[PDB]
RNA sequence: ACGUCGCUUUUUGAUCCUUCGAUGUCGGCUCUUCCUAUCAUUGUGAAGCAGAAUUCACCAAGCGUUGGAUUGUUCACCCACUAAUAGGGAACGUGAGCUGGGUUUAGACCGUCGUGAGACAGGUUAGUUUUACCCUACUGAUGAUGUGUUGUUGCCAUGGUAAUCCUGCUCAGUACGAGAGGAACCGCAGGUUCAGACAUUUGGUGUAUGUGCUUGGCUGAGGAGCCAAUGGGGCGAAGCUACCAUCUGUGGGAUUAUGACUGAACGCCUCUAAGUCAGAAUCCCGCCCAGGCGGAACGAUACGGCAGCGCCGCGGAGCCU
RNA sequence: GCAUGAAGGAUGAACGAGAUUCCCACUGUCCCUACCUACUAUCCAGCGAAACCACAGCCAAGGGAACGGGCUUGGCGGAA
RNA sequence: CUCUGGCAUGUUGGAACAAUGUAGGUAAGGGAAGUCGGCAAGCCGGAUCCGUAACUUCGGGAUAAGGAUUGGCUCUAAGG
RNA sequence: GCGCUGCGGGAUGAACCGAACGCCGGGUUAAGGCGCCCGAUGCCGACGCUCAUCAGACCCCAGAAAAGGUGUUGGUUGAUAUAGACAGCAGGACGGUGGCCAUGGAAGUCGGAAUCCGCUAAGGAGUGUGUAACAACUCACCUGCCGAAUCAACUAGCCCU
RNA sequence: CAGGGCGAAGCCAGAGGAAACUCUGGUGGAGGUCCGUAGCGGUCCUGACGUGCAAAUCGGUCGUCCGACCUGGGUAUAGG
């Protein structure tokens, strides 16, 4: 008989099966319509999340209770070293899909991407590419490969570069860089090979890939939860506490007919470490790494035009287990997917931003920067000091020195 | 937004934390003789299997007198939450929560039906319900 | 209306074919899926449709259909909210899922009946709810399986699929209407219900057994500690976590109903016959999740042993299959 | 008054692990679920049963003793 | 909790800290809206001083209900 | 007849259709079939009927009725027509009389019965709209333009609702 | 068969009264008396277990705990 109330399902199948992802980075599954109209641009880029902190902006949206006044707003602060691009990939458009058709890449590679290619680097003699570099010195070499370069210019319509991060830039145990192909938008493919060719073995800033105020799309691995049953897996009600045998359970998974269990029923497994897809994360500011200038240290990026503190956007005690955020970094509204030193892949928007929210400029006038390791009582270390004054073991410090 | 007749406003109520459910017995900070507000059912509440409808500050409810006096009592009044105990979220980052909960008596049109407020009113409720805060002492 | 033709198995009967070396009985609860004879929501046609509201009908099951008082209740009835609080199936779905209120053993009480023992679709009270480690199914987990080995980066067959409804503002106190009343599209700000995250912030947890306080005892005492199955209590990092905090949720195509164009059949007419157009919460795809006994591109390919290997010389024969 | 009623009728203070209704206080009973601890479960070394068992084990429809794992016609089927 | 006296954790040990359990605990705001039913849990709790209702077989009800106080230290007075 | 009975066909099936059975070879059939599964039409098969945005498709047998269609195909009974039909484009549609009764109103048009006559090409005791009654429009009937078939009812095949 | 609560009769003193008697304080220590151990029992969680530690057990919570109390041994009653 019918359920006597109706409820919705608990859950989305949609998100099936709930597995455990076969990768950890994140895969762009699908790049932005390419319109060769449009300057030649990269579409994506691999940061790193480092941690959250709030700001503080005046939000300007006519018609709204908070029009003209401030708000508190949590960020994500992604760290993004700039990405060195070391191949071109082409693809050709075949009735079965896309081929990868031609593969080129630079003459020289870093230990960092080489790293990509052993699962025991201490033990290898780090052959990889030691015979196909000498292909860009010798003369047989050099026509093979202008021949690919023509062959993809002819015969490819996608053209992507394979990059990878600068993992020696991080505060990070590891050590092996994560390569990804980002996809070419704009111009002709001439264009594309052209542009693509000039950047090998350089490096892309994401300021040359994202901008401010632009909505952006984050791709990666959810934190991972181990085995879960059902009420936290999927959310279903508990039973009552009377119930024998368990109560966190599903009590009914199925009819009597059909006689087997369907796939649609909550069923106990694993839960998060999951690929995920997040749209329409618009970023706040795109902050500028540590810079030598003329023989100071430049680290005030955390610093608005309503707040010229001279802080960096570390929190006091540095990001918690993470490490200190050194190079540029993307500050993005709201939360995304992965603990703390996962990487995260971001893609430009799928879509077509015209709504009021996404056209919006934002202008931050406060960047909190008190310690997360506990209740973060100031945004300096230089505040601390002035609030509280000369310590006992300022006294000693002093006392031995002079 | 529940609140559901011509004179709203632009601007919309952000969602709150809401700490009232069905069952919620208020005082009534007015001064029409009711000492509490029982609450038995929330205006614009659509609300899911078992889930119990549930009212913050600004929410319109229908309210019972358990005890005042006795020509107010045994049946259903319109009361909107002023005050609530459950620290709710404020846009500009404030976790907010008063003392105690209060309501105070209404009608349909919104005016309200006693003519002075013992303590704060809420902002948020405030701004929904221009009577109200008309006859407020401080807003909180 | 008088008549009359049907459909359904959501009631009850009728029957007794299956089960008595046993298929666990009512109801609820939980959970999934399905049907449409559509309550709402999308697109529409009709009115005794001025507007608003309402009624009838079509495509239509994508999505939603709630919180309680009494009752064991299914069913009822009322209170209140709502866009709406539609109706049903799945062994009257769902007891090694629960619960056990009812029913339906043994104790007992009352009324009626009986000489009595006892009986009672009359009422009442108390009354053990067993087993999964097997196979499959399902959920996750390893692995097998192309390509010599191995790695990196990828492609997409196919399977899944998701968003929903409301309110206020503007339009506008406008069209419409004598008046009362009273819309709509575009735009704007939010919220419900769902989904997928996340922990900066607020809250929860807390055996960092972190740091104070404290009872009884114990180490002669101070100091430092310990025991009391976490002695008790205050505050509490990290981690986890809550509409109890916070963030994010999307574009096409052919078309249905319908309304049409051109236009015969039928010198007229006609949305249809040939031809053509607009067209939607449906459908299909995209986005998104997984990734074939399915492919692709690229890297490196085994040494002091005279070893392992590759390629050429369509080099020489012979072998097994 | 279906079918109350007098050795049992009617009533009782006190008592009750007796049946019922309401109120206060109280709470995770619930909204709505989270976290923590112990002992398991989990993995390992040693040790090591039982129930049960025609043969077995993927479905849809069909027909059939009128609800099939096997039969028919399809969907399909990949070690451990 | 300790001494005398006794014992080696109740027929095993190691590693880990998933789900579901069994046992214990806490939980914002609400407070029985859960459920057949407040089942379970929670609230209360000792002592001192106050204050104690209906009813009653005058014995009770009664720790009714309700309220305050409570440590440490230094003293004062009293009771042989 | 099954039970007691296999075998060919009916996908499948106790009963249906064919046919009943020692172990085999050749030949031929029954019922039933011959696009492919799957033996056999791989015939230059014959004559039609039918388009389905739920087509239809073989005894028992495993889905449907009343009712309807200006789909189409036949067939039946009438009617008009080269003295001019049907369609279309235009004019007349008159007098008695507002026929009788009845009705407050009833003048063709609320109702019941009569439903006749000079006047022509025709005009009614009216097929409808319309009015309190009128009026008014309009229909049959008939004429101008036109130049070959056309109109009405019914019936039953497939298809559709 | 801990430790506590309530405080029957009897008795003493004081006060009032013409008397009958009354009032107040104390003493006393009764009861199939109350709270609650050991013991005895077995309410509820319809908790654990439910091929168990166990062919009825375990945990928390409970009833009673000077009496119609609990209990050893001896003895009597024997299948319609
Ligand atoms: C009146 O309601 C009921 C009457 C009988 C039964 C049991 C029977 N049902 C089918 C079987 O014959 C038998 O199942 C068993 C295990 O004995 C159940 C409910
Ligand atoms: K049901
Ligand atoms: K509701
Ligand atoms: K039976
Ligand atoms: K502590
Ligand atoms: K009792
Ligand atoms: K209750
Ligand atoms: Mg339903
Ligand atoms: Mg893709
Ligand atoms: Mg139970
Ligand atoms: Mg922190
Ligand atoms: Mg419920
Ligand atoms: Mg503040
Ligand atoms: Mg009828
Ligand atoms: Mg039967
Ligand atoms: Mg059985
Ligand atoms: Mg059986
Ligand atoms: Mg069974
Ligand atoms: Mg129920
Ligand atoms: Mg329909
Ligand atoms: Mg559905
Ligand atoms: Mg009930
Ligand atoms: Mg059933
Ligand atoms: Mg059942
Ligand atoms: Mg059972
Ligand atoms: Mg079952
Ligand atoms: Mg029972
Ligand atoms: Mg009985
Ligand atoms: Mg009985
Ligand atoms: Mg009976
Ligand atoms: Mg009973
Ligand atoms: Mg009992
Ligand atoms: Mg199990
Ligand atoms: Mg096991
Ligand atoms: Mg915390
Ligand atoms: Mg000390
Ligand atoms: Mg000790
Ligand atoms: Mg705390
Ligand atoms: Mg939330
Ligand atoms: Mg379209
Ligand atoms: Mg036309
Ligand atoms: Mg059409
Ligand atoms: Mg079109
Ligand atoms: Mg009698
Ligand atoms: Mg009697
Ligand atoms: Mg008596
Ligand atoms: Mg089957
Ligand atoms: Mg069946
Ligand atoms: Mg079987
Ligand atoms: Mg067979
Ligand atoms: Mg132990
Ligand atoms: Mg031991
Ligand atoms: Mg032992
Ligand atoms: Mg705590
Ligand atoms: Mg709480
Ligand atoms: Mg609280
Ligand atoms: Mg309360
Ligand atoms: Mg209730
Ligand atoms: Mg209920
Ligand atoms: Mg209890
Ligand atoms: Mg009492
Ligand atoms: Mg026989
Ligand atoms: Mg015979
Ligand atoms: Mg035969
Ligand atoms: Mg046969
Ligand atoms: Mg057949
Ligand atoms: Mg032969
Ligand atoms: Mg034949
Ligand atoms: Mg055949
Ligand atoms: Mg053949
Ligand atoms: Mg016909
Ligand atoms: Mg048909
Ligand atoms: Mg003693
Ligand atoms: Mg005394
Ligand atoms: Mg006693
Ligand atoms: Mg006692
Ligand atoms: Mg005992
Ligand atoms: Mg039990
Ligand atoms: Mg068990
Ligand atoms: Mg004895
Ligand atoms: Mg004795
Ligand atoms: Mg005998």
């Amino acid at each position: 008989s019918h359920r006597k109330f109706s409820a919705p399902r608990h859950g989305s199948l949609g998100f099936l099966p709930r597995k455990r992802s076969s990768r950890h980075r994140g895969k762009v599954k699908s790049f932005p319509k390419d319109d060769p109209s449009k300057p030649v641009h990269l579409t994506a880029f691999l940061g790193y999340k480092a941690g959250m902190t709030h700001i503080v902006r005046e939000v300007d949206r006519p018609g709204s209770k908070v029009n003209k006044k401030e708000v508190v707003e949590a960020v994500t602060i992604v760290e993004t070293p700039p990405m060195v691009v070391v191949g071109i990939v082409g693809y050709v458009e075949t009735p079965r899909g896309l081929r990868t058709f031609k593969t080129v890449f630079a003459e020289h590679i870093s230990d960092e991407c080489k790293r990509r290619f052993y699962k025991n680097w201490h033990k290898s003699k780090k052959k990889a590419f030691t015979k196909y570099c000498k292909k860009w010195q010798d003369e047989d070499g050099k026509k093979q490969l202008e021949k690919d370069f023509s062959s993809m210019k002819k015969y490819c319509q996608v053209i992507r570069v394979i990059a990878h991060t600068q993992m020696r830039l991080l505060p990070l145990r590891q050590k092996k860089a994560h390569l990804m192909e980002i996809q070419v938008n704009g111009g002709t493919v001439a264009e594309k090979l052209d542009w693509a060719r000039e950047r090998l073995e350089q490096q892309v800033p994401v300021n040359q890939v994202f901008g401010q105020d632009e909505m952006i799309d984050v791709i990666g691995v959810t934190k991972g939860k181990g085995y879960k049953g059902v009420t936290s897996r999927w959310h279903t009600k508990k039973l009552p506490r009377k119930t024998h045998r368990g109560l966190r359970k599903v009590a009914c998974i199925g009819a009597w007919h059909p006689a087997r269990v369907a796939f649609s029923v909550a069923r106990a497994g694993q839960k998060g470490y999951h690929h995920r897809t997040e749209i329409n994360k618009k970023i706040y500011k795109i902050g500028q790494g540590y810079l030598i200038k003329d023989g100071k240290l430049i680290k005030n990026n955390a610093s608005t035009d309503y707040d010229l503190s001279d802080k960096s956007i570390n929190p006091l005690g540095g990001f918690v287990h993470y490490g200190e955020v050194t190079n540029d970094f993307v500050m993005l509204k709201g939360c995304v997917v992965g603990t703390k030193k996962r990487v995260l892949t971001l893609r430009k928007s799928l879509l077509v931003q015209t709504k009021r929210r996404a056209l919006e400029k934002i202008d931050l006038k406060f960047i909190d920067t008190t310690s997360k390791f506990g209740h973060g009582r100031f945004q300096t270390m230089e505040e601390k000091k002035a609030f509280m004054g000369p310590l006992k073991k300022d006294r000693i410090a002093k006392e031995e020195g002079a | 937004m529940s609140k559901r007749g011509r004179g709203g406003s632009s601007g919309a109520k952000f969602r709150i934390s809401l700490g009232l459910p069905v069952g919620a017995v208020i005082n009534c900070a007015d001064n029409t003789g009711a000492k509490n507000l029982y609450i038995i059912s929330v205006k614009g509440i659509k609300g899911r299997l078992n889930r119990l409808p549930a009212a913050g500050v600004g929410d319109m409810v229908m309210a019972t007198v358990k005890k005042g006096k006795p020509e107010l009592r045994k049946k259903v009044h319109p009361a909107v939450v002023i005050r609530q105990r459950k620290s709710y979220r404020r846009k500009d980052g404030v976790f907010l929560y008063f003392e105690d909960n209060a309501g105070v008596i209404v009608n349909n049109k919104g005016e309200m039906k006693g003519s002075a407020i013992t303590g704060p009113v809420a902002k948020e409720c405030a701004d929904l319900w221009p009577r109200i805060a008309s006859n407020a002492g401080s807003i909180a």
